[PDB]
């Protein structure tokens, strides 16, 4: 759809759309930018992730409202509308996963890009798992786990324990364990170990990096407070 | 339980 | 688009969409309900208005962000994107005005329905005027004024001065005078007279009606505080 | 200057 627009113009419009809180537009601009076929810089990866996380975040909030009403009712209208929203959400997740598979991940060789994209792949399978029912859920859950695990293996080998991508990956994988995989003890252990290893590495950081790492570390602490 | 709030920047 | 769905189902889904904060869906459901050809009840008129006010409210906020960036810059991208949002906003306003013209207003005989729809017609021409440039602006502005004026004439003859529709019409017409017509003195006079006549009629109201009328009266006061 | 906030109900 965006084939006639310059890559640089799509990126510029994605930034404008973010300022205007037009996240569907932002995601469409960034999809067009990915489909130009070039790798994405760090800033461009952030734009792609922010766009789709906002789009799917709105869909997830709406799905939860409708699912709650539907369960409180158990006419066809609530189920029909929940199903409509669910299909839209699944379509957005499939689109993101398609961009990762064609061809962002296979061209991502540096740890920062490859870990970032694999974390995204885990996240979007996780969002699919939130609405999945049955044995379909099982394979979707394994797909999320496998993506997160590969990202974790790379991040432990290639990034310091305070790296914000490494920290956010561990945070989200811990949420996967707690909320999706029914493994609260694994979630707690991962969050604790991540927090403790980051704490021990803070002395190496500049003031600005310290602010970034400690902010995410507090998110790990917030989850541990809720879980224990 | 909160995941990364990656809705800004 | 909604021709195969029952009127009652469209109404039910509009209420669900409001709960899920899915305002574009809400507006599409209510457009389908209007296009069934039956008149709308009081509650249904509110659903129609809430849906479109949220949709166009988001567009207006985005247009203002982009217009501010565009003026601060004076490549083509900011103008192109502002124009895209502007065309979308104009399309939504045209859709609402089309529903009012085919055929909500012509079938609205009671004061409460006719005043409501004419106020809507003034509002959507006002939103068109906010983005219009030149002599196009002049005829659009006159269309807003004429709709508001007919609504005002009916409301003064047929509704008590505390009626919430009458009050909200006067509030919005005063904003039209202040922000669109460059008539701040008319805006102030209308807001003051409306507030004073409502105050003098509050003694007739029940507790619940008193709460409704005084809430809108405070909005009139808030504008007067800002304008004087 | 505020118009009617008709975004709810
Ligand atoms: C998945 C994910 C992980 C981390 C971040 N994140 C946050 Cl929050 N703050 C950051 C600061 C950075 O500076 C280099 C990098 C990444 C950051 C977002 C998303
Ligand atoms: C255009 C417009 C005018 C008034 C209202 N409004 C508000 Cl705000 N609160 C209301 C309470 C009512 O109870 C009967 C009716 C109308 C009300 C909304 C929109
Ligand atoms: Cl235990
Ligand atoms: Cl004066």
């Amino acid at each position: 759809a965006m084939g006639s627009m310059e890559r640089a113009s799509l990126i510029q419009k994605a930034k404008l759309a973010e300022q205007a809180e037009r996240y569907e537009d932002m995601a469409a601009f960034m999809k067009g930018a990915v489909e130009k076929g070039e790798e994405l810089s760090c800033e461009e990866r952030n734009l792609l992730s922010v766009a789709y996380k906002n789009v799917v975040g709105g869909q997830r909030a709406a799905w939860r409202v409708l699912s709650s009403i539907e369960q409180k009712s158990n006419g066809p209208e609530v189920r029909e509308y929940r199903e409509k929203v669910e299909t839209e959400l699944q379509g957005v997740c499939d689109t993101v996963l398609g961009l990762l598979d064609s061809h962002l991940i296979k061209e991502a060789g540096d740890a920062e890009s490859r870990v970032f994209y694999l974390k995204m792949k885990g996240d979007y399978y996780r969002y699919l798992a939130e609405v999945a029912t049955g044995d379909d859920k099982k394979r979707i859950i394994d797909s999320a786990r496998s993506a997160y695990q590969e990202a974790m293996d790379i991040s432990k080998k290639e990034m310091p324990p305070t790296n914000p991508i490494r920290l956010g990956l561990a945070l989200n994988f811990s949420v996967f364990h707690y909320e999706i995989a029914n493994s609260p003890e694994e979630a707690i252990s991962l969050a604790k170990t991540t927090f403790d290893e980051a704490m021990a590495d803070l002395h190496t950081l500049s003031e600005d990096s310290y602010k970034d790492s400690t902010l995410i570390m507090q998110l790990l602490r917030d989850n541990l407070t809720l879980w224990t | 339980a909160g995941s990364i709030p990656g809705r800004r920047s």
